[PDB]
This record gives structure tokens, C-alpha cells and sequence, in this order.
């Protein structure tokens, strides 16, 4: 029942920087800890074994240290291909206690960019079949941290919002976000105003985007 | 008179590794199990086919004492019907076992401040061991299709691995001394039994 | 040529049964510690089962009594038989070798397979519906307009969305699909284009779904308020 | 209460071997958890652990020096012998043998371990030279009248080998303001020290000062008189 | 291997106040593997704390220890005149076992002005082919002092040696001897020899000179 906690959850670094990741166990596990690296869509690859031993075929920049209840993985010079997810796995519990860590993700660091906000009310084709979907879109923002609130005719909404986010793109290394409300047409026709409030680090004040159904 | 020499087994200066466990024959003597059972120094005193208070009355042809040192968390594997690395490749007990098992913590004796690496166990083996079978072969283990000619490499490993006993290890990875007693009552006249 | 290849994943109803195979090359299944490890979509790794060189088998508590791990020496293969499957078993399964590596990494997985996908659902496979999202009524807005498509109510994954038969690629974001409450899936695909291009260029939306053989093409055009 | 004592030839010629013996009383190398360790300290530098031997004949050595270190134990006569081969002139140091023990509490919990009582330590010098007599030179005081009623004088003790040298003043009857700086090793493997006594200016001519130098390895006893000299 | 760095290198206080010493480890090991030792002048080390928090038998309550991770500290509250020595941190976590570089505990006093005394080589040495000129700095605090030899107003370098005495037990001061060695050809080829002292307690550099021809 040994559980492993990884710190931090995510880490932003640039090319040529030094990076350190920590793995902590609820009880001492001696040196029975291993470090794996996984890239999206692929199987994990073993990097470090016994918390200190480098595996053959692994670049020498990776190193590991620690013992007892605290362990660390260090990358000295971060090449552009080292942006992946990293896991710590213990082999201390003898019969059936094998467990992995939560995982730490590494992404490219850059400046701050303010998202562009667009809104799409439901279409008449959608309303032919009795569906209502209202979609608010944020484009090209960094960092990923942003929050969106939904206002139905100037009242708070909760529980009817689905949110999706895109991974860092290969040319500008930013993210995109799309939020949607799903409702029935009876829940739509009664109200008149709808709005999405978006708040981001690069925004001086929260930005609203609203539409009134009666006018258009 | 001529009491059985149980002091040369439990109080031995050094013990053997689990893959090369030590076996001792006890016969032609009188055995007092009361001192063994009433001691408070034993963490595990477990036995199955006999009643622990009735050992002083039963009289057997001979006794076997098997001694070794293992990890703290693997003591549960020294029992009939168990599975694991120790039970499958190091020391196997029969399902109809008679006799019993004594184990105690020996962290002050078997741990060194820099690490003790003198105790080994087998990790690689093609098949399970028969009960009470010993294997001390140290030939290179082939895990692939290409046969290596005695040189270690990618898919050819030395089959014995060392423990990492260290005084700051938690209870579970600290050394434990284990003695297993097996009682044989044969058609020959009984020889080992107490007052 | 050390290699592990998985096969046999797919979609089953809750309470169904499945069989996964792992074919090995250059390593002997009967001579190594062989494990099955699964990863849920978006979650971390989780150990499932192990088989020893001598024949002993071990399972995690979640799957005990329902999963069975087996070997085959003639074909050099590993097998996982899964019974009474449930929605929590939807994942990607990996066949892995334990305690290998050149420095003999004990307790670590050094060789992994590609993985195979197992989906357990009762969603009654059906094809997606496409709804346009027309760019809003604005003249220039700094030379930035956005239009797109919404793909709703389909099962199962995947689905492929393309614009103008692949003639337009710049500024296209296809958001990952999200599993909605009814068990179906939805996603959106948007593109940012200059406002002056909204009148001349013709915009085609293509959505292709193989399991339902649903192929839909549509046109996105601004409306007048 | 326990004691440890070091012994052995303190003078070693270059690239031969040295053998040091530690004799201990108050404990025996038959108790569980008892060890004997060897440590060294160069003159003015930090301590460096050399070797350790246990009660069960288990031994540990520094990996950088494992090639040329041997350690043996004799329980009957309570001795531990350390042998080092291929001696260098940078291995001159002070060598200690120390008692090693750990702490457990009836359940083997290990509250740490230590190097409790150390030996007196023996000074070992490794160089190619010959024992020769010291030469003393009288640093007479400056030809000054009062200079605030304070002056100083003394001796320079040059060209002696090996260490040490015992220097006294007025047969030890004078101990006020006597400073004897530690001897330094020169570029020729040869030693030199000083000895200075501060005296009132008016006392230059009324009291005759003698500096006495004694050197056991060369068996040299020299008394040098110091008096002010003019220009 | 594991490298232990002690902080600070030298720590000077008065009898009465509190002293704090730090030992930082390159790697991370269990806190039960670190101990503290004390060594005085011309003596052997004695164990002071083991296990990073457990006092040895006979050690007064003044000394305390506490640490974790990669940093450990030793504390003395009421330090007496016998508490000034060198202190070492030692680890048993990983072989080889290593000590710290040491930290000196120095008694603090008022600043003293060094006194300079000159000595040209004597006849007993100026007959044997080698000559040694020595000047002495006396009764100065703190330990720092700069010495410069000059011959015919030319700054010598690499031909001199220095020696410093231990902190004087009655004044808490120091003495320093500077020696310069030459041969007869190197000796009688110049006229005036001097040495210069620079110190915190001296407002200006002080040069003491002597001419061999005159005196
Ligand atoms: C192993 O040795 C220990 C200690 O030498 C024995 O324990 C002692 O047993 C006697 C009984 O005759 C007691 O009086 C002592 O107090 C015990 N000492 C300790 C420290 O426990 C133990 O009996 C021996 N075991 C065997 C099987 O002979």
C-alpha cells in the first residue's frame, strides 16, 4: 500500500536549463526506485534503475540520487527532445505491492500571450432536432492556466459546461481552449442573454463575450 | 543426561544464505522443547502438524534442523502451500509438513554500517524446486535465444543476487534468522524425545 | 531483434469477455518474468498481472477472480483472458518484461510492447452529426475571424475531421473528443481565417467515421442578423 | 574505561612499507558490534578514515587506498596490525586507532554509531634524509636605547632532522613572553624554527640570556648565549 | 563519494554568547548516520554527539544537535573558556566514511597593534655560506596580517617563509615570524633590507628597514 508522490505536477523549462524532479514515499523503501520516461502515444522507457544506476543507451545528462524516503532525478542540459512525462516506480513491497507515481510533465517555456475570444450560439439546424449548444473559444494563450465562467442572462452557471484543451503547438507553443453548454430548446427559448467570462494571467481584467438572442 | 545440542544451532556464530541453507541431524539425545518455546526472543514460532505443548511427549526417530537468513517480509513464505521467489527457487516445504518454524530478528548481528552484502538468494531458475531440494549451481542464466558461452551480457545473467542489509532499514527489509525443525518417525526405533 | 507485439483489443459490452495475445521475439516467454500493465486514458500506469518463469501467477486485487494469465511455449506467446468486463477496465494494455537490462535492473520493466486498446461500453455504435459554427457578424475585427464545425453524438472513437479536402491546414485546431454523459462523444474543429476571406473562399467541412461508415461533407456560411 | 596505544617504527624511507600496531585494553574483539578503526590526519589538515576491522573478521578499507592496505587482528594478545605499501612523501601524518561501537535497544533500532576512544596517535614521516645535528644562530636584539623600554631577542634553529626539537630559555627559569613558532619544512626536506623572548630595553646588559636546544634523534644539546651587538 | 561542507570556516565569539555550526551534505542520507567530534590543540578527538541528536556519556547539556535532509546544526548556549576548539561532522551513510573540513572556534578580544622587531643574520650564520634575515610581528589581533619583504626597495617574492604561533593563552593575540634566506653572493650584492607590515589595527603600512653597512 506504498503510495508515491511526485513534485512538481508540471514544470516549465527552456533549452539548456537544469531540471530536478522529486519522488517521495510514505515509508522508507531503501533504493528500490526506478525512473521511466514516456512520450505521448508511446510505451514508457526505462531511464534509471536502483535510483542511481544509468541504463545502457541512455544519454549521460540524466542522473539520479536519493535514498530512504526521498529521491531525485536531475537533467543537466535539457535537449529539445526531453519534453516528456516522467514516472517513479517502486519495487519494495515483495508479493503484490508494485506501484507507480503520479507523473511529472515537462513543457517548453515562453513569454505571455493573451487569448483571442470567440463565441458561437447554437444553429437553426441544431435547433431543428431540439438541441442547444453554446460554444466559447479561446485561442493562442500562455500559460495554460485560465478560467471560464458561463452566464445565462446574467446568472451563474455550473454543471452544464464541458471543456477541452489542446496541447502545445509546434510553432508558437501555446494552448487553445473550448467550452460548451448543452441545453434543451425549452431551456433556451425562455432566456435572452448568454455570455462567457474569460480570465487569464495576461489579461489586465476579465474579458466578457456576450450575445442577446432577440437581436440576432 | 546427554541433552540434545540445540545451542550449536540457535546460537551459531554465523548462518548460511538461503540458497545454500544448512542442514543438521539430531539423534541419540534427549530434547527439551520447553526452553525453546518459553523463550521471549522469538518473533515467529509457528507449527502445524503437532501441538506445540505436546512436543515433550512425542518421540521420533530423528530430527532435522535447517538454518538460514532471509528478509523480514519473506518469513511468511516459509510455510506449506506458499508461493514466491524464496518458496519456488530457494527453499520449498512439503504440503504434508510436520515440524515447525522459528524466526527472530537479528538486525544487530547481520547489518553493517556500510551495508552487508554477504547474503545471497537465487533469482533466476527454469523450474520450481522439489521439497527439501538444494541447488548451488552458479552457471550463467540464458534468457534469450542466442546461447552465451559463459560471458555475462544483455540476456545472460548471474543467477544469484545479494541482499542489502543496513541498520537503518525499516522492519521488513531487516535480516531474520530462521530455523526449521523436521521430525521423522520411521519404522526404526524412536531415538529423539524428552523427559 | 527483441520485440513484443500485442493484439486482440476491441470493444465489448459490460459483462463480456476478451482475449489478448503478446507475441515475443528473441526473448523466451517461459524463461522471464512477464507482466501485463494497463493505463487508463489520461491517467497513470497501473500494474495488472505477472507470471513467473517457474509458473506462479499473481494478480492485483481489482481483477482477482476475473482475469487469467497464461503462456504458450510452441508459439512463444503470452495470453490474458478477461471475463466479466466492466467500464473501469477501459484502457490500453501493455505486455512487459521484468528484471532485465544490461546492468540487471531488478524489479524494473526494460522491454515494453506497443499496447492494445480495450473499450467496455454499451453505447450502441452510431455515426456522428455535424453542425456548422459560422463566423460572427463582424467587418474586419483586426483581420481575425474564426469558423468551425462541431461533431456530436458518435460512438465509438476515433473520427477524422478535415477542411476543404486538406487544402487548408494553417491555423486549424481539432480539439480532443470528450466523453459526454450519455456515453457518446463530441469534439470541435475550428480554424482562424482573415475576415476578408469569408466572402470569396468556399469552406468545406469533412467528417469521416470508420466504425459507422459515416462520411459527411458540409458548408459553413455566415448568416445575416 | 578503555585505552588504546599505537606503536611501530615512526621513520619510513620512501616507497617501502610501514607496519603499525595498536594494543588495546578494556575490551575484547569478541563482543558483537565491536570494531577497531584506523584514521590519519596530515599536519594541519582534515581527518581521513583509513580502515576498519570487525569482530567477525569482516574488514573495510578506503576504496582509493584498498590497493595497498592490509589489516589483521590478534584476539589472544589484543592487537591490531595495519600494513601499508609503497609509501609516498605526502603520507606523512599522525595515525590514530579508535574504538568503534553502535547502539541498539533490545529491539535492534540503531540509534547511530561512533568512533569512541581514540589513541594517543603516532607521528609518521616519510622522506629520504639523514639525521643531522641542528645549528643555532643568535638573533641578538636591535641596537636601540629604549624604544619605549621594550625589545626582543632570541635564536634561530636551522638544519635539523627529524622532528621534534625541545627549546628552553634560561634553563626554563624564564617563561614570560616566550614564543616558539612551529618548525616549517623547507624545499630541501629540512627543518627550521625560531624562539623569541621579549625583554625590557634596560635589561639588555644586566641579564645574560641562554637558549637551550635539545634534539633526541641527533642526540644534540646546544646552549647559545644571546647578547646585544652594536653597529 | 559524499562531501560534507561546514559553515562557517571560522567563527569568533566572546566567552558567554551562543555558537551555531552548520554541516551540509552533498547527498541525502538518514539523520542517524551523522556525528559531531571536538578536537583541541595537540590532543586527540573525542566523540561529542552521535546520531545527530544524541549526546555521549559525560557531555554537558550545553551541546545540542539537530538536522535532517541535507543540513545539520550544532548549538552551544553557554560556552566557557574550555569550549574553544575545532569541530568536525562525520557521516557513516556511504563508504568511504568522511569527516568535515573543520570549524575553528576563536575567542574574540580588542584589536591589538603589532610590534615589529628586525634581525639581520649573525656571524655564526654569516660564516657558513647562507644568510637568513628575520622580522617578527608581535601581539596583534586578529590573525590576519600582510608581510612584504623588500631588498634595496625591490619587493621580493617566492624566497621567504612564514610561521604563525597559536592564539596566546593570556592575551588572545598572535605572533608571526618572517624569514628570508639567501646565499653569500646573494647577500653581499645589496645594501638595505626591510620588511613591511599591513594590519587592520595599523592606520598605515609600517616598514622597518636596516642597512648592513651601517649596522
Ligand atoms: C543462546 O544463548 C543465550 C545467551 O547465551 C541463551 O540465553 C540464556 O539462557 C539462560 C538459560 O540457561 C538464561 O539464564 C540467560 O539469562 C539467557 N541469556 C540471555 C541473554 O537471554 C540461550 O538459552 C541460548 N539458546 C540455546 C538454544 O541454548
Amino acid at each position: 500500500d506504498i503510495q508515491m508522490t511526485q513534485s512538481p505536477s508540471s514544470l516549465s523549462a527552456s533549452v539548456g536549463d537544469r531540471v530536478s524532479i522529486t519522488c517521495r514515499a510514505s515509508q522508507s523503501i531503501s533504493t528500490h526506485l526506478h525512473w521511466y520516461q514516456q512520450k505521448p502515444g508511446k510505451a514508457p522507457k526505462l531511464l534509471i534503475s536502483a535510483a542511481s544506476t544509468l541504463q545502457s543507451g541512455v544519454p549521460s545528462r540524466f542522473s539520479g540520487s536519493g535514498s530512504g524516503t526521498d529521491f531525485t532525478l536531475t537533467i543537466t542540459s535539457l535537449q529539445p527532445e526531453d519534453f516528456a512525462t516522467y514516472y517513479c516506480q517502486q519495487s519494495y513491497s515483495t508479493p503484490r505491492g508494485l506501484s507507480f507515481g503520479g507523473g511529472t510533465k515537462v513543457e517548453i517555456k515562453r513569454t505571455v500571450a493573451a487569448p483571442s475570444v470567440f463565441i458561437f450560439p447554437p444553429s437553426d439546424e441544431q435547433l431543428k432536432s431540439g438541441t442547444a449548444s453554446v460554444v466559447c473559444l479561446l485561442n493562442n494563450f500562455y500559460p495554460r492556466e485560465a478560467k471560464v465562467q458561463w452566464k445565462v442572462d446574467n446568472a451563474l452557471q455550473s454543471g452544464n459546461s464541458q471543456e477541452s484543451v489542446t496541447e502545445q503547438d509546434s510553432k508558437d507553443s501555446t494552448y487553445s481552449l473550448s467550452s460548451t453548454l448543452t441545453l434543451s430548446k425549452a431551456d433556451y427559448e425562455k432566456h435572452k442573454v448568454y455570455a462567457c467570462e474569460v480570465t487569464h494571467q495576461g489579461l489586465s481584467s476579465p474579458v466578457t463575450k456576450s450575445f442577446n438572442r432577440g437581436e440576432c | 543426561t546427554n541433552l540434545c545440542p540445540f545451542g550449536e544451532v540457535f546460537n551459531a556464530t554465523r548462518f548460511a544464505s538461503v540458497y545454500a541453507w544448512n542442514r543438521k541431524r539430531i539423534s541419540n539425545c534427549v530434547a527439551d522443547y520447553s526452553v525453546l518455546y518459553n523463550s521471549a526472543s522469538f518473533s515467529t514460532f509457528k507449527c502445524y502438524g503437532v501441538s506445540p505443548t505436546k512436543l515433550n511427549d512425542l518421540c521420533f526417530t530423528n530430527v532435522y534442523a535447517d538454518s538460514f537468513v532471509i528478509r523480514g517480509d519473506e518469513v511468511r513464505q516459509i510455510a506449506p502451500g506458499q508461493t514466491g521467489k524464496i518458496a519456488d527457487y530457494n527453499y520449498k516445504l512439503p504440503d504434508d509438513f510436520t515440524g515447525c518454524v522459528i524466526a527472530w530478528n537479528s538486525n544487530n548481528l547481520d547489518s553493517k554500517v556500510g551495508g552487508n552484502y554477504n547474503y545471497l538468494y537465487r533469482l533466476f531458475r527454469k523450474s520450481n524446486l522439489k521439497p527439501f531440494e538444494r541447488d548451488i549451481s552458479t552457471e550463467i542464466y540464458q534468457a534469450g535465444s542466442t546461447p552465451c558461452n559463459g560471458v555475462e551480457g544483455f540476456n545472460c545473467y548471474f543467477p544469484l543476487q545479494s541482499y542489502g542489509f543496513q541498520p537503518t532499514n525499516g522492519v521488513g527489509y531487516q535480516p531474520y534468522r530462521v530455523v526449521v525443525l523436521s521430525f521423522e518417525l520411521l519404522h526404526a526405533p524412536a531415538t529423539v524425545c524428552g523427559p | 531483434e527483441v520485440q513484443l507485439v500485442e493484439s486482440g483489443g476491441g470493444l465489448v459490452q459490460p459483462g463480456g469477455s476478451l482475449r489478448l495475445s503478446c507475441a515475443a521475439s528473441e526473448i523466451t516467454v517461459s524463461s522471464n518474468y512477464m507482466n501485463w500493465v494497463r493505463q487508463a486514458p489520461g491517467k497513470g500506469l497501473e500494474w495488472v498481472s505477472v507470471v513467473y518463469p517457474g509458473g506462479s501467477t499473481f494478480y492485483t486485487d481489482s481483477v482477482k477472480g476475473r482475469f487469467t494469465i497464461s503462456r504458450d511455449n510452441s508459439k512463444n506467446t503470452l495470453y490474458l483472458q478477461m471475463n466479466s468486463l466492466r467500464a473501469e477496465d477501459t484502457a490500453v494494455y501493455y505486455c512487459a518484461r521484468e528484471s532485465g537490462g544490461f546492468p540487471l535492473a531488478e524489479g524494473a520493466f526494460d522491454i515494453w510492447g506497443q499496447g492494445t486498446m480495450v473499450t467496455v461500453s454499451s453505447a450502441s455504435t452510431k455515426g456522428p452529426s455535424v453542425f456548422p459554427l459560422a463566423p460572427s457578424s463582424k467587418s474586419t475585427s483586426g483581420g481575425t475571424a474564426a469558423l468551425g464545425c462541431l461533431v456530436k453524438d458518435y460512438f465509438p472513437e476515433p473520427v477524422t475531421v478535415s477542411w476543404n479536402s486538406g487544402a487548408l491546414t494553417s491555423g486549424v485546431h481539432t480539439f480532443p473528443a470528450v466523453l459526454q454523459s450519455s456515453g457518446l462523444y463530441s469534439l470541435s474543429s475550428v480554424v482562424t481565417v482573415p475576415s476578408s476571406s469569408l466572402g470569396t473562399q468556399t469552406y468545406i467541412c469533412n467528417v469521416n467515421h470508420k466504425p459507422s461508415n459515416t462520411k459527411v461533407d458540409k458548408r459553413v456560411e455566415p448568416k445575416s442578423c | 574505561q578503555i585505552t588504546l596505544k599505537e606503536s611501530g617504527p615512526t621513520l619510513v624511507k620512501p616507497t617501502q612499507t610501514l607496519t603499525l600496531t595498536c594494543t588495546f585494553s578494556g575490551f575484547s574483539l569478541s563482543t558483537s558490534g565491536v570494531g577497531v578503526a584506523w584514521i590519519r590526519q596530515p599536519p594541519g589538515k582534515a581527518l581521513e578514515w583509513l580502515a576498519l576491522i570487525y569482530w567477525d573478521n569482516d574488514k573495510r578499507s578506503s576504496p582509493s587506498l584498498n590497493n595497498r592496505l592490509t589489516i589483521t587482528k590478534d584476539t589472544s594478545k589484543n592487537q591490531v596490525v595495519l600494513t601499508m605499501t609503497n609509501m609516498d612523501p605526502e603520507d606523512t601524518a599522525t595515525y590514530y586507532c579508535a574504538h568503534f561501537f553502535s547502539h541498539y535497544d533490545s529491539s535492534n533500532y540503531y540509534y547511530g554509531s561512533w568512533f569512541d576512544p581514540w589513541g594517543q596517535g603516532t607521528l609518521v614521516t616519510v622522506s629520504s634524509a639523514s639525521t643531522k645535528g641542528p645549528s643555532v644562530f643568535p638573533l641578538a636584539p636591535s641596537s636601540k636605547s629604549t624604544s619605549g623600554g621594550t625589545a626582543a631577542l632570541g635564536c634561530l634553529v636551522k638544519d635539523y632532522f627529524p622532528e621534534p626539537v625541545t627549546v628552553s630559555w634560561n634553563s626554563g627559569a624564564l617563561t614570560s613572553g616566550v614564543h616558539t613558532f612551529p618548525a616549517v619544512l623547507q624545499s630541501s626536506g629540512l627543518y627550521s624554527l625560531s624562539s623569541v623572548v621579549t625583554v625590557p630595553s634596560s635589561s639588555l646588559g644586566t641579564q645574560t640570556y641562554i637558549c637551550n636546544v635539545n634534539h633526541k634523534p641527533s642526540n644534540t644539546k646546544v646552549d647559545k648565549r644571546v647578547e646585544p651587538k652594536s653597529c
